[PDB]
C-alpha cells in the first residue's frame, strides 16, 4: 500500500484500509471488483528485445544442495 | 552463460538379449614377475673379482 500510495493513488488505499476494520465478507466483493479494474487499463505491449529480457536474466551458482536434485 | 554441469550416474543398462557373452582371455607373454640380472660380485675381505 505505500507502494500505492508513492505511485498516486490515494481513494483505493483508503477504502483498503478501513476495509481491514472489520474484515467482513459483505464489503469483500469491492476487493474483487477492485481486483478487475486493473485489467481494464490496457496491456503493456512493450518490445521484444525487453520483453524477453525480462526472462533471459539468469543467476546460476555453484552454491546449491546436490541431494535436492538427484531426488527431483 | 556459464551454465553448471549437473552429472547423474546414470547406470549403464542392457536387456538380455543385447548382453554379449563373454570374451575368452588368450594369453600374451608367459607372466614374469622375475628376472635375472648382472650384478658385480665381491670376495670375502670386500673387494672385487
Amino acid at each position: 500500500l505505500d507502494n500505492m500510495r508513492k505511485a498516486g493513488l490515494t481513494d483505493i488505499p483508503k477504502m483498503i484500509q478501513d476495509w481491514l476494520v472489520d474484515c467482513s465478507i459483505e464489503k469483500f466483493p469491492l476487493m474483487a471488483k477492485i481486483y478487475s479494474w486493473s485489467f481494464h487499463v490496457g496491456f503493456r505491449k512493450q518490445k521484444m528485445l525487453d520483453a524477453a529480457l525480462d526472462q533471459l536474466k539468469t543467476e546460476y551458482t555453484e552454491d546449491v544442495d546436490d541431494e535436492m536434485y538427484r531426488e527431483y | 552463460k556459464t551454465i553448471p554441469t549437473f552429472e547423474p550416474k546414470e547406470s549403464i543398462l542392457k536387456k538380455l538379449e543385447d548382453i554379449k557373452p563373454e570374451q575368452v582371455k588368450k594369453q600374451t607373454k608367459l607372466f614374469r614377475i622375475f628376472e635375472p640380472r648382472q650384478l658385480p660380485v665381491y670376495r670375502a675381505n670386500g673387494e672385487k673379482e
